[PDB]
């Protein structure tokens, strides 16, 4: 399964 | 060594809609899954039969996964516009890769997970997965933001656990596919140029994995920067292409030979002009 | 940033007249992502072209690639027309039917 960006904004 | 890698991009487009987000996943130079903000359904979608097994909770999970990035990546791009001071209404692009390498023994042997702003490296996760290696200013920001919420630590869960584990999964069910091997075709074409020579070109298509070695020689030695050799790339039926060609002299194509290694040949193949 | 694609137009295998092939258009190295492909026949668009998903390389430049069935003739002519933002107007390269 892929990547998940959670919350972690730039 | 095995891979299995994401890549994503998210572009905006000022006036015409939010920006566009797209994911595509790869095990090792295949793609096999997709997702377009754009698409007729835009949600998860197979790109290989293989993977199609998988059950509904599979392609939902994804789909909220991806439609849950989508969102980050919208903001994000506003970050960014506020980062670099930009105009509001032109269009500018984010990129992100994150995957793993694994050993030939289900070993993780590197992770990735870097972005990309406008083309340009912005952040990327180091070798050792903990630190961060910020391309310029306003990734300097993003990243003290990051170790400041321990972000290295959930990405890198996803890249030694997630990642490694069902890459071990796709490679056992969809193993018909991508461990096959499809013998590559060769062929060398005749075609005289206007300045009175010949060009001969040497076909390698039809072929599974990717790697391959197609090389031309001169009695007898390999020819480097005397050759004009692309790079390989897919075809649309799952297999490979590539192909190198080289101006000789009119006359003495006798002399030129072509040399091909595959995986799905029993031996090196020499061809020459017929 | 920006970057002009390249692009490539060649056949699956060498053509012969009255025998299938699949047609390419294999356009990489360009940014920004929005672009534009057209493949032509006689200066006439192909309406039956399918175009893989595009990606990216190591490099962060995207590559997609345009592909359809058509069978080699001595006289048509194939063409693969691209727009993107890197270029004040489209770039048009002709398929080498002798390649």
């Amino acid at each position: 399964i892929g990547p998940g960006r959670a919350f972690y904004t730039i | 060594s095995h891979s299995l890698r994401y890549f994503v991009t998210a572009v905006s487009r000022p006036g015409f809609g939010e920006p566009r987000y797209m994911e595509v996943g790869y095990v090792d130079n295949t793609e096999f899954v997709r997702f377009d903000s754009d698409a007729e359904n835009p949600r998860y979608e197979p790109r290989a039969r293989w993977i199609e097994q998988e059950g509904p909770e599979y392609w939902e999970r994804e789909t909220r996964r991806a439609k849950g990035n989508e969102q980050s990546f919208r903001v994000d791009l506003r970050t960014a516009l506020r980062y670099y001071n930009q105009s509001a209404g032109g269009s500018h692009t984010l990129q992100w890769m994150a995957g793993c390498d694994v050993e030939s023994d289900g070993r993780l042997l590197r992770g990735y997970w870097q972005f990309a702003y406008d083309g340009c490296d912005y952040i990327a996760l180091n070798e050792d997965l903990k630190t961060w290696t910020a391309a310029d200013m306003a990734a300097q920001i993003t990243r003290r933001k990051w170790e400041q919420a321990g972000a290295a630590e959930r990405d890198r869960a996803y890249l030694e656990g997630e990642c490694v584990e069902w890459l071990r999964r796709y490679l056992k069910n969809g193993n018909a596919t991508l461990l096959r091997t499809d013998p590559p075709k060769a062929h060398v074409t005749h075609h005289r140029r206007p300045e009175g020579d010949v060009t001969l070109r040497c076909w390698a298509l039809g072929f599974y994995p990717a790697d391959i070695t197609l090389t031309w020689q001169l009695n007898g030695e390999e020819l480097t920067q005397e050759m004009e050799l692309v790079e390989t790339r897919p075809a649309r039926d799952g297999t490979f292409q590539k192909w190198a060609s080289v101006v000789v002299p009119l006359g003495k194509e006798q002399k030129y030979t072509c040399h091909v290694e595959h995986e799905g040949l029993p031996e090196p193949l020499t061809l020459r002009w017929g | 940033i920006q970057k002009t694609p390249q692009i490539q137009v060649y056949s699956r295998h060498p053509p012969e007249n009255g025998k299938p092939n699949i047609l390419n258009c294999y356009v990489t190295q360009f940014h920004p992502p929005h672009i534009e492909i057209q493949m032509l026949k006689n200066g006439k668009k192909i309406p039956k072209v399918e175009m893989s998903d595009m990606s990216f390389s190591k490099d962060w430049s995207f590559y997609i690639l345009a592909h359809t069935e058509f069978t080699p003739t001595e006289t048509d002519t194939y063409a693969c027309r691209v727009k993107h933002a890197s270029m004040a107007e489209p770039k048009t390269v002709y398929w080498d039917r002798d390649m």
